[PDB]
RNA sequence: CGGAGCCUCGGUUGGCCUCGGAUAGCCGGUCCCCCGCCGGGGUCCGGUGCGGAGAGCCCUUCGUCCCGGGAAACGGGGCGGCCGGAAAGGGGGCCGCCCUCUCGCCCGUCACGCACCGCACGUUCGUGGGGAACCUGGCGCUAAACCAUUCGUAGACGACC
RNA sequence: UGGAAUGCGAGUGCCUAGUGGGCCACUUUUGGUAAGCAGAACUGGCGCUGCGGGAUGAACCGAACGCCGGGUUAAGGCGCC
């Protein structure tokens, strides 16, 4: 057992210098300093995972106090590595600066 | 101080632009900042390169200034610069470095295992050694 | 005109329109330095109008075609003439440099006018263009490449990957 | 994703496990082998989706799959809850998969620690960027 | 806009940013494209962006609507009686500026492009400067990729 | 506009706060600087105004 | 976990606005020898810079700002604080992730430091160009612990070289015993070479 | 100092335990020669697009069983002592011990484990921080502060002596 | 052979509110040393108008607005904010 995920950072959200659109994320991967390298991970399933005080079920478990919104990376941004996310909610801005899990699936490789 | 130089015939690395990694020979020197080279056994068309994407080798070809291809070429063998650079460190260096970068997952699982073995049997010397180190001083 | 990335060299022939006084009008040609085509047959008309009494109404292009460097494999010094505007009054410079391609030579010589003098490639007339003789070079710039046995080092060599890695544990060395 | 490649199984509770490709099932999902006794999977279908292939292939053309490891055999079987019912290991099964370790086995024996390669598990660490690496 | 450039705009049928059409050309329109230099962009097109121009974005005037032409029925039961039948008839007509290229073209709506893909130079000042506006010549073409 | 005739501000405003000493007892900011050279001694003491 | 950073040899501003978009990313960082920083432009040209803030002040409470910090550690970490957006909770958890100090005290002298090439004054500056010390600076507007930051770091240095002693003969006995053993380990050293990790 | 749980708060998902530094220069060995309380200088030998590389290094985990071959044997795990650290102080190493196993590592043989029938929040830091309590044994501790009263070195009242 | 091009459906009649302090910019321009001054022409604006940019701002630059998703742009930008 090990990590299978890659590790991002939310970043913050699309935005002007005066207009913020909180239905896309920007995300730094770890190692991703490049928009020649962001290839291999657009269309790959994100993960920001949290915890709460009441209890939620779990897919093959038992209830705990971990939830998750999920995402996937739609695109790359910038000359330097970040990438566009978009989630099936827009991301709390209390987790500006905490990580988002990549995932390696969809597999295209 | 200095120990390579800028001149008809040094033989430089091309480190990034499109002929990256490849050996180039200058030819002439245009101004400050451009050289013209040439790299007949390398696949490098007679050209402007700027000094910046390039890095001094320590081979140094004998042809004059300026001489068309057929002799650039003639001088390169002769010396068989390519076999030289080969068996430098240098060379080395950077084909250990690439076969590192090709390295398959399953390949990465033999060098995790013959490192460990490795490491081990050193390290077991490395202790042998000062314990004897011990005794002398004692 | 803008000096828009590498400029290159075009002929271009044009004529007054024929008329029944002269039904075969004479053909002038010029030499003009421009980023495309199309700037270069405009520049062709803002010359030939002040040297003749023939604008774009009243003429027209008979032919625009780039002129290939001869000898791109070769390094030459050229010898360029040119007039122009400072901010109080005009001036005609005579200036050398060295390159492959006589139009790499006149796309320096923008980069230059405007490094050294603040001039906008509008208020820049190249009148000439001649490849001159190691001999009768006349800037020590030039002359000083014009040694056989030229050797010199690469002194100081700045670090310029400076954000991969952007945080290392080694400082960069700069003698090679 | 040829017959034989090594793949890696990036969901489920096999996740990280290294197994054996065998071939594409007609509704497209992929039919793998652990082998059991090397990783402990079955016979068991994935999607190709949810794969990493490696480029470690080991040649299993002369491999006879048993024709009735259809899409219908691995399909799940209902189980009726009033307490709770438990899965079985069919007795059919267990023989199914001698068939096909009995022959895919020895022929990962004949690469030099393969078997010990499919054995571990994958994982990234400290340093280990997938956009960088070759499978 | 100017009270005269304002005009112009309006019977060329660029009432809109990024609004493209086909225009012959003689002293009497070419003047008119004086008057507007500084608003419009354009040039010569080819046979390709002739092409691509009325396969991607053709639409038709038919009843005073915007059809797109989806059928060969929609361009002859309109330019039929000029012996215009289809498509290609229709691109001929254009490309070739026929005896009526006035009723074919009028046909067709104004192209409504989107947003030059990879930017523009300088709206505000012309080509031969380094910008944008006023004849570009063949050069319209490389813009046509990016619009249409 | 400016003062009519000059004259020197009222009190320092080098010693501010003019609030009450939070200690009681007098409070030696600076010693006096050690030369080691010196024997050993005392740099204050206390006393009582009789 | 923490991005440990050297202060010496690296341009102030340039460190700063690297350091501020890595605490903002949420990374904590930690700058030791805040004193080595330097600045470009002469000595006194930087003097005259911090001069004239000294002389900012409100007119009718000076006591109620702006604070003006002598030591190195604390202008370096109010220079940071001027690339972050400080009033708002977001930028003061940012800010709450740097840690700066003058000289390195510990735990982070027995730790490896990083450095920021892309503001490292090597890198950065032509070498004729004239530069200024944050310390030198910062102990002539009424910093107070340049001598004791000095001495106290005069015996880290020793330390630190006893310590490299013992790490350089470490690496000898390496060197001897992969001699020694060079016949049992002949298989697994080649499998290195043949993947690069050995040349 | 040494058992279960109950709440609550979270983020995290291997570790790098360190020369000083130069940058028109460096790094490592060599101490055969010269100085010092093993360190410094010289000579010489090696590297220098840093490979004694942060482009790096270390650790690497499916578990068990059976018997082999390499590796170890100066070995792993575990109760008592002496130096050692102060800028914001070390659950490192060293010596004993009575104990404790020849398995830990590498390449093979041998088969087994819920093989949960394609599917998410999995995998650590985790005896995490804080709050209540319930137990359960060992060794210990039995104070101040404020009011009130008094003083006047103090004082609008508080405060202060 | 509806006699240049281009574009567009036109014509016409009653009843009619508010307004009748304006102000600004390119260019031209009168008085004045000049004025964020007084007075004109043309066009466009603000007034009645949000929006991106000019840190900030009636007018500047871009562009004018139904409630949205995706893509791309303008003027402006890309050390950090
Ligand atoms: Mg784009
Ligand atoms: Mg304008
Ligand atoms: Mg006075
Ligand atoms: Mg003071
Ligand atoms: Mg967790
Ligand atoms: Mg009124
Ligand atoms: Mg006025
Ligand atoms: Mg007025
Ligand atoms: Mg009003
Ligand atoms: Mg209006
Ligand atoms: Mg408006
Ligand atoms: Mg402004
Ligand atoms: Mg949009
Ligand atoms: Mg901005």
């Amino acid at each position: 057992s090990g990590r299978l995920w890659c590790k991002a950072i939310f970043a913050g959200y699309k935005r002007g210098l005066r207009n913020q659109r909180e239905h896309t994320a920007l995300l730094k991967i770890e190692g991703v300093y490049a928009r020649d390298e962001t290839e291999f991970y657009l269309g790959k399933r994100c993960a920001y995972v949290y915890k709460a005080k009441n209890n939620t079920v779990t897919p093959g478990g038992k209830p705990n106090k971990t939830r998750v919104i999920w995402g996937k990376v739609t695109r790359a941004h910038g000359n330097s590595g970040m990438v566009r996310a978009k989630f099936r909610s827009n991301l709390p801005a209390k987790a500006i600066g905490h990580r988002i899990r990549v995932m390696l699936y969809p597999s295209r490789i | 101080v200095f120990r390579r130089f800028v001149e008809v015939g040094r033989v430089a690395y091309v480190s990034f632009g499109p002929h990256a990694g490849k050996l180039v020979a200058i030819v002439d020197v245009i101004d400050q900042n451009r050289a013209l080279v040439d790299g007949p056994c390398t696949r490098v068309r007679r050209q402007a390169m700027p000094f910046k994407c390039m890095q001094l080798t320590d081979f140094i070809l004998k042809f004059p200034h300026s001489a068309r291809q057929k002799y650039v070429r003639k001088a390169w063998e002769k010396a068989d610069i390519n076999t030289k650079w080969a068996a430098t460190r240098w060379a080395k260096k950077i084909e250990a470095r690439e076969r590192k970068a090709k390295m398959t997952d399953f390949d990465r699982y033999k060098v995790m295992k013959a490192k460990k073995m490795r490491n081990r049997i050193i390290k077991n010397e490395v202790k042998k050694l000062q314990r004897a180190a011990l005794l002398k001083a004692s | 005109m803008k000096a828009s990335g590498t400029l290159r060299e075009y002929k271009v022939v044009g004529r007054c329109l024929p008329t029944p006084k002269c039904r075969t009008p004479p053909l002038y040609r010029m030499r003009i330095f421009a980023p495309n085509h199309v700037v270069a047959k405009s520049r062709f008309w803002y010359f030939v109008s002040q040297l003749k009494k023939m604008k774009k109404s009243s003429g027209e292009i008979v032919y625009c075609g780039q002129v290939f460097e001869k000898s791109p494999l070769r390094v030459k010094n050229f010898g360029i003439w040119l007039r122009y505007d400072s901010r109080s009054g005009t001036h005609n410079m005579y200036r050398e440099y060295r390159d492959l391609t006589t139009a790499g030579a006149v796309t320096q010589c923008y980069r230059d006018m405007g490094a050294r003098h603040r001039a906008r490639a509008h208020s820049i007339q190249i009148m000439k263009v001649e490849e001159i003789a190691a001999s009768k070079c006349r800037r020590p710039a030039v002359k000083q490449f014009h040694d056989s046995k030229i050797k010199f080092p690469l002194p100081h060599r700045v670090l310029r990957r400076q954000h991969k890695p952007r945080f290392t544990t080694k400082r960069p060395n700069t003698f090679f | 994703i040829t017959p034989g490649t090594i793949l890696i199984i990036l969901t489920g509770r096999h996740r990280g496990k290294r197994v054996v490709f065998l071939k594409q099932l007609s509704s497209g999902l992929l039919l793998v082998t652990g082998p059991l006794s090397l990783n402990r999977v079955p016979l068991r279908r994935t999607h190709q989706k949810f794969v990493i292939a490696t480029s470690t292939k080991i040649d299993i053309s002369g491999v006879k799959i048993p024709k009735h490891l259809t899409d219908a055999y691995f399909k799940k079987k209902k189980l009726r809850k009033p307490e709770k019912e438990k899965y079985e290991i069919t007795e059919q099964r267990k023989v199914d998969q001698k068939a096909v370790d009995s022959q895919i086995l020895p022929k990962i024996k004949a690469v030099p620690q393969l078997q010990g390669y499919l054995r571990s598990v994958f994982a990234l660490t400290n340093g280990v960027y997938p956009h960088k690496l070759v499978f | 806009v100017s009270p005269k450039v304002r005009k112009v705009l309006q019977l060329l049928r660029l009432r809109q940013i990024f609004n493209g059409t086909f225009v012959k050309l003689n002293k009497a329109s070419i003047n008119m494209l004086r008057i507007v230099e500084p608003y419009i962009a354009w040039g010569y097109p080819n046979l390709k962006s002739v092409n691509e121009l009325i396969y991607k974005r053709g639409y038709g005037k038919i009843n005073k609507k915007r059809i797109a032409l989806t059928d060969n029925t929609l361009i002859a039961r309109s330019l039929g009686k000029y012996n215009i039948i289809c498509m290609e008839d229709l691109i001929h007509e254009i490309y070739t500026v026929g005896k009526h290229f006035k009723e074919a073209n009028n046909f067709l709506w104004p192209f409504k492009l989107s947003s030059p893909r990879g930017g523009m130079k300088k709206k505000t000042t012309h080509f031969v400067e380094g910008g944008d506006a006023g004849n570009r010549e063949d050069q319209i073409n490389r813009l046509i990729r990016r619009m249409n | 506009s400016h003062r009519k005739f000059s004259a020197p501000r009222h009190g320092s405003l080098g010693f501010l706060p003019r609030k009450r000493s939070s200690r009681h007892r007098g409070k030696v900011k600076s010693f006096p600087k050690d030369d080691p050279s010196k024997p050993v001694h005392l740099t204050a003491f206390l006393g009582y105004k009789a | 976990q923490v991005l440990v950073l050297d202060g010496r040899g690296h341009l102030l501003g340039r460190l700063a606005a690297i350091v501020a978009k890595q605490v903002l990313l949420g990374r904590k960082v930690v700058v030791v020898r805040c004193e080595g920083i330097n600045i470009s432009g002469n000595f006194y040209r930087n003097k005259l810079k911090y001069l004239a803030f000294l002389r900012k002040r409100m007119n009718t409470n000076p006591s109620r700002g702006p604070y003006h910090f002598r030591a190195p550690s604390r202008i370096f970490w109010r220079t940071v604080r001027g690339m972050l957006p400080h009033k708002t909770k977001r930028g003061q958890a940012a800010l709450d992730r740097l840690k700066v100090f003058d000289g390195i005290p510990p735990p982070y002298d027995k730790k490896k430091r990083m450095v920021v090439p892309a503001a490292l004054k090597v890198v950065r500056l032509k070498p004729t160009r004239k530069f200024a010390y944050l310390g030198r600076l910062a102990h002539e507007v009424g910093w107070k612990y340049q001598a004791v930051t000095a001495t106290l770091e005069e015996k880290r240095k020793e330390k630190a070289k006893i310590h490299y002693r013992k790490k350089k003969q470490l690496m000898r006995l390496r060197k001897q015993a992969e001699k020694n053993v060079e016949k049992k380990i002949s298989k697994f050293t080649d499998v290195l070479k043949t993947h690069g990790l050995l040349v």
